């Protein structure tokens, strides 16, 4: 176990003797962390690594059909919530009734306004993230019932009502303006087929705009390196395929920079702590440099991992990012949710399957138990899913108005 | 009025004025999907909004029932919205709202509605006297907070209030030089305004920067930055600055410095030198050194690094 190596100790922080706010709360974890690696070594056992697939199974099960006043605070996010469970069973590889799954459709619906968009929940004005999620979720069921509900039409009339002229896209009318909407407007108009010659016109200007001095994206131009929106950023201009309008070799060396030597997880922002989701954010933006890099004719390309430490980062997920009652979470200590949980699974995930073509490579550490279902770079979907998702929605036509 | 928290507060429906309307509660369906166990002060303060927007009735008991509406989930934008439209169609006073969500944002800084209302009254009030400061308020919290810099950027850019931000950035800096938002808030400024192309100024912060790279040697900020900087225009471009570095191998080591003779090799070669055999073996060199035992991490990355120099 990489982790458990002795040599990796020396992989501490070194505070240069100086101490600020920075080091010391780093410090907190990366300590927090070590007791975990050796609590093993500490009981006299032998390390084994497996996912509690049961313990997230019924954390989940029913957690897709009913919350406590916890989860209020995401009373405008419930087709969020959906997607997160519904990909998480999914990356568990489990099943979505045919009960379940109607239930689900019928529910994204109300959701759905006659306006084009979905709210965050039944009659709530669109908006450009639970709209993502909402097509995400209806397409990770796949049935005609499910693919239907989106009224493709009223989406681009809505993806309209939010285009601005320099590129740019509004997270809902009267709302903001960050990456997160250009990959949100960009994900969903591309799955559903909607897509026109002008919909996306300065997107990819605009979204490149964005990279900043130290190889990442931020939010907005001017804005500090995140991983959140590197992702949305990268991934955006993938479905665009205009990655090549990035420094796409300085994006990497600083994503990949952003795992973390001794924890072995991702930290969003450099100078920051390691969390579990970050594990997709930033670990998921290397598939897709892979395949932008490659697509560029890289011969120097590995052919079976990604340019990112996969064993590492899926021992942090599985030593200190399960809930031992269900649920994954960002870091030891904290609680669990849904959103964690969905993006530590899909974490898991990209860092135990790797592809070129007839490559096909995976590492799934521990227990073989722990494999879990493959997991679209862009979409965040079964790759699957997204097949049967578009070439539907293909058979259809481009809502040309 | 009745302040959401208080002993007294109490439920809508047990409110007279709250007499004729009908509050109408959620409508998630015959079978309901991750339906939410709401608490009761919750679900009042909704199923009454929700007649109030039902009837778009632009009333004040109702610009009053969304300050509670929002207090209960404040991440509600369907129901900020509202606000802004009884704001104005209510005529209310901006100023007012300016204490309010300075207030509401003390309380939850890490929030995007709360954050973008704020934007919106200075841009209706086309006011940012108090900006620059309450969002020092807020960064005196927690100095890395995603939106108040982002704030702090658009506030500056707008009404053009650059100047003083270098003596913010150099403030906090000292403050904690492993801050990252305050190297970027610095990057920020500089670009914007003086720009890097002069000489001087750029001279200066690459003093400055260094000193930190030889101050805290394993700061990844002051590293990131100083590359930062240098790095458009070729690393390359500078002779000096590497052996500059090298002069720190044994005195300030770390995978940054090494990685950062990797980063100029790789430039040092891109516009054709003279060694190449020296570069292309010194280079291949330390991405072993970084990939086999000093930055291992990372040991898929470093390996591809030696591994493409040699194609190109
Ligand atoms: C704490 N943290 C660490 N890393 C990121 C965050 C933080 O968690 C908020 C958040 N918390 C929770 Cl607990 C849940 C759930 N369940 C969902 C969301 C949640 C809400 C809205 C959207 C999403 Cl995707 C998730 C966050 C904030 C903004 C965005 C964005 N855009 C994403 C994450
Ligand atoms: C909506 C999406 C498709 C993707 C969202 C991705 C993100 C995790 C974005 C992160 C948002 C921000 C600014 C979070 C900050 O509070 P922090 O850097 O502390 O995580
Ligand atoms: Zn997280």
């Amino acid at each position: 176990l990489y982790s458990l190596r002795p040599e990796h100790a020396r992989e501490r922080l070194q505070d240069d003797s100086v101490e600020t706010v920075t080091s010391i709360e780093q410090a907190k974890v990366e300590e927090k962390i070590q007791e975990v690696f050796s609590s093993y070594k500490f009981n006299h056992l032998v390390p084994r690594l497996v996912l509690q697939r049961e313990k997230h199974f019924h954390y989940l099960k029913r957690g897709l059909r009913q919350l406590t006043d916890a989860y209020e605070c995401l009373d405008a996010s419930r087709p969020w919530l959906c997607y997160w469970i519904l990909h998480s069973l999914e990356l568990l590889d489990e099943p979505i009734p045919q009960i379940v799954a109607t239930d689900v459709c019928q529910f994204l619906e109300l959701c759905q306004s006659p306006d084009g968009g979905f709210g965050g929940g039944p009659g709530q004005y669109p908006h450009l993230a639970p709209t993502y999620a909402a097509v995400n979720a209806l397409c990770i069921i796949g049935t005609e019932e499910a693919y239907n509900v989106i009224n493709r039409e009223k989406l681009l009339q809505y993806l309209y009502s939010l285009k601005q002229p320099d590129g740019s896209f509004l997270m809902h009318v009267g709302g903001e303006v960050d990456v997160r909407s250009a990959y949100c407007a960009a994900s969903v108009a591309s799955l559903t087929n909607i897509i026109t010659p002008d919909l996306f016109e300065g997107t990819a200007e605009w979204i490149a705009r964005c990279q900043n001095w130290e190889g990442g994206i931020g939010g907005v131009p001017g804005m500090e390196a995140h991983g959140g929106y590197t992702f949305c950023g990268l991934a955006a201009l993938v479905i665009l395929k205009k990655e090549r309008s990035l420094n796409l070799k300085s994006l990497l060396q600083w994503v990949t920079s952003r795992q973390m030597r001794f924890e072995g997880g991702f930290q969003g922002r450099c100078n920051k702590l390691v969390d579990g989701c970050y594990s997709f954010w930033q670990a998921g933006l290397l598939p897709l440099l892979h395949r932008a890099l490659h697509a560029q004719g890289d011969p120097a390309l590995s052919m079976s991992h990604w340019m990112f430490h996969q064993q590492a980062l899926q021992e942090y997920i599985l030593m200190c990012c399960q809930c031992p009652a269900g649920g994954l979470l960002d870091k030891p200590g904290k609680s669990r949710d849904f959103y964690h949980t969905c993006y530590c699974l899909s974490g898991l995930s990209i860092a135990q399957h790797f592809g070129s073509g007839a490559m096909l490579h995976d590492v799934v550490m521990g227990v073989p138990e722990n494999v879990l279902q493959p997991t679209h770079p862009v979409y965040n979907i079964g790759p699957d899913k997204v097949i049967q998702a578009t070439t539907h929605f293909l058979q259809k036509p481009v809502p040309g108005f | 009025f009745l302040s959401l928290d208080s002993p007294t507060y109490v439920l809508y429906r047990d409110r007279a004025e709250w007499a004729d309307i009908d509050p109408v509660p959620q409508n998630d369906g015959p079978s309901p999907v991750v339906q939410i166990i709401y608490s009761e002060k919750f679900r009042d303060v909704y199923d009454y909004f929700r007649a109030v927007l039902q009837r778009d009735e632009r009333s004040e008991r109702a610009f009053k029932l969304t300050r509670d509406a929002i207090e209960l989930n404040a991440a509600n934008y369907t129901v900020w919205h509202f606000r802004r439209v009884l704001l104005r169609s209510l005529q209310k006073d901006l100023q007012e709202e300016m204490n309010y969500i300075t207030a509401i944002i003390e309380e939850q800084p890490k929030n995007y509605q709360v954050w973008h209302h704020r934007r919106v009254l200075v841009e209706w009030l086309k006011d940012p006297s108090q900006e620059l400061e309450f969002i020092a308020d807020i960064l005196n919290q927690d100095a890395k907070n995603y939106h108040a810099w982002q704030h702090r950027q658009w506030v500056i850019q707008e009404f053009r209030l650059w100047d003083n931000e270098l003596q913010y950035v150099d403030q906090l800096l000292k403050e904690d030089v492993r801050n990252n938002s305050v190297w970027n808030q610095r990057h920020f400024v500089i670009s914007n305004t003086t720009g890097y192309s002069d000489r001087a100024v750029l001279e200066r912060e690459v003093q400055y920067t260094l000193e930190m790279i030889k101050l805290v040697p394993h700061n990844e900020s002051a590293w990131n930055y100083l590359k930062g900087i240098l790095q458009d225009r070729g690393l390359s471009r500078y002779p000096n600055l590497l052996n500059q570095l090298l002069d720190l191998q044994p005195s300030h080591s770390s995978p940054y410095l090494i990685a950062f003779l990797v980063d100029i090799y790789e430039d040092m070669l891109e516009n054709q030198c003279d060694n190449k055999e020296d570069i292309l073996n010194k280079a291949l060199e330390l991405c072993e050194i970084l990939a086999k035992e000093k930055d291992t991490i990372r040991k898929e990355y470093w390996r591809y690094i030696g591994r493409s120099l040699q194609s190109k």
